[PDB]
């Protein structure tokens, strides 16, 4: 059991819209926390509060070097208070945000991390996992953690495959599209079907319409082009894209 | 949550207990009630999510009780109780 | 490019989640059509757009008589509308609250409209359409049409291979298809239970039951539709030459 | 009518300055199309950021009318009612 009152609530770590999350920590034993605060209301008016209590299952009985993990979970009449893992380095949103772009090598070390969570969770049937660079963190020592649980030009349509935006058919060949959208925008700096409107980003998508800037090296623009199809099943393995040569060259 | 719980009225027999809205979807509420102190295991009845009031019949006179009362949540389970003391 | 100066608003029809409906004529062809306005304020609070407007564009593709036609949309500062079908049997949802349940005749009728509409999708591709009395119109010759946009929950109408968190094709639509015969009968979801974990396991294991006003055809039927293994579900081909439709019908 | 306040700032023989007001409502990019007024040739177009409240037009001719719209694009609804003015200069 967990309650409120077993918390010092630190500094923020960030506030919107949606909710609020706290720096936190036990008081027993005076151990760093992350505290992810909800709103019931907008998760009831959105629809959305089942996909929460869903995932707060489905992400405690798995643990993963890559993988964000959930302490527990309490609530009280209108907030939501979830126990996650504390990330020091923060979302690679923000650092993408600053840098723009990143190394051949950084990019290459993410899409290998990304890569094996994937697989782990593509083997306990947990298909889809919502890998945008605003649900992933950077820990300690510099590793990804993919952090699904819930809410944080475009917007979460420029990392959807073709299969999803128009309500079709998908399977864990999602992800293959996942990986290569983000791959390509951590090089770029920007996703590769990102427009002004959402109907031409939709059109991109569905059409597949994007290109490679010049300084884009040739192992990279490989695997890209190998996970940007438009039919699911001609993607490679997450066996595969770990074998690939680019990434056995730069990553780490 | 409930926050308020009080005795709106009562008679030698039964009592009738009411409480507010907690400004939230509630499943429905688990109402137990006994001797505050200690003299056996408490009584456990549910009441539906919509309705604010109760009626427990069967409990004797000059009888300080202890009606504990707490909302179940959907999805999050159940909220923290709100007890309350009352003499038949 | 339509405009809020090119329709006569009328008679309201009702008032959804993200704001309300009204009853409005085509001025330049005196066309007759229903304009749901919805708030941006209170779509930007929960954050919907993309989930309507990604359904615009899913059936815009779609046009099938027994699915709600979307001939446009347009929007102003703080209002979206969309250009709907009009619908003047009302909402199925309001028959189930007027008569509780239907008779084996009218919905054997519906299941036979919905099939075929599930059918028309997946031809196209489109899986897991929600079909609840909610999402339900009645057309001018009690045609039943599909309206998907937006304005327990559907949890009680989801299948166990995702409730479960599991990968899903087009026997979702089999599982509600069947889950949806249950409440036009009986009136009540099947698996509706108090609380989330109670509500999840009757799904998870299939624990419903027949009332004693239940036939062996229909029983049958909602039977071989929710089967826990979506292999086990039957075929929208199969479900329109069911014993208990072809003469309900 | 968004946006609201389409008017003429500046203007000169050569170039021409717009402006409106801002919309106080997320803006990917503005689309300005010119020609001249009653019907006349073709129309030419140009974007400008969703940012900015105004837009400069260089090359015309002293003399002619002309109606300039602008429209105002939302990332998900598209466009909304645009709004025209005739400048004569
Ligand atoms: O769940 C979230 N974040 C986290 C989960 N685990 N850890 C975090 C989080 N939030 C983080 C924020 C920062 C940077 N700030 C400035 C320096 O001191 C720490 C705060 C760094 C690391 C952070 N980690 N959501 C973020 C607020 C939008
Ligand atoms: O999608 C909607 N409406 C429609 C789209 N197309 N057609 C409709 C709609 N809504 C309808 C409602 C009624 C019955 N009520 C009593 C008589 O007049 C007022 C409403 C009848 C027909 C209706 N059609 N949502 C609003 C809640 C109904």
């Amino acid at each position: 059991q967990w309650a409120l009152e077993d918390f010092e609530i630190g500094r923020p770590l960030g506030k919107g819209k949606f909710g609020n999350v706290y720096l936190a920590r036990e008081k027993q034993s005076k151990f760093i926390l992350a505290l992810k605060v909800l709103f019931k209301a907008q998760l009831e008016k959105a629809g959305v509060e089942h996909q929460l209590r869903r995932e707060v299952e489905i992400q405690s009985h798995l643990r993963h070097p890559n993988i964000l993990r959930l302490y527990g979970y309490f609530h009280d009449a209108t907030r939501v208070y979830l126990i996650l893992e504390y990330a020091p380095l923060g979302t690679v949103y923000r650092e993408l945000q600053k840098l723009s772009k990143f190394d051949e090598q950084r990019t290459a070390t993410y899409i290998t991390e990304l890569a094996n969570a994937l697989s782990y969770c593509h083997s306990k049937r947990v298909i889809h996992r919502d890998i945008k660079p605003e649900n992933l963190l950077l820990g300690s020592a510099g590793e990804l953690k993919i952090a699904d649980f819930g809410w944080s030009l475009c917007g979460t349509l420029d990392y959807l495959p073709p299969e999803m935006i128009e309500g079709r058919m998908h399977d864990e060949k999602v992800d293959l599209w996942s990986l290569g959208v983000l791959c390509y925008e951590f090089l770029v700096g920007k996703p590769p079907f990102e427009a002004n409107t959402y109907q031409e980003t939709y059109k991109r998508i569905s059409r597949v319409e994007f290109t490679f800037p010049d300084f884009v090296t040739e192992g990279a623009r490989d695997l890209i082009s190998r996970l940007l199809k438009h039919n699911p099943s001609q993607r490679p393995m997450l066996r595969e894209v770990l074998e690939h040569p680019w990434i056995t060259a730069n990553s780490s | 949550v409930p926050t308020k719980l009080e005795v709106v009225a009562a008679t030698p027999t039964s009592l009738l207990i009411s409480w507010d809205a907690p400004a939230v979807t509630v499943v429905h509420y688990v109402i137990t009630y006994g001797e505050t102190g200690g003299n056996s295991p408490v009584q456990e009845f549910t009441v539906p999510g919509s309705k604010s009031t109760a009626t427990i019949s069967g409990l004797k006179p000059g009888v300080d009780y202890t009606i504990t009362v707490y909302a179940i949540d959907f999805y999050w389970g159940s909220y923290s109780p709100i007890s309350i003391n009352y003499r038949t």
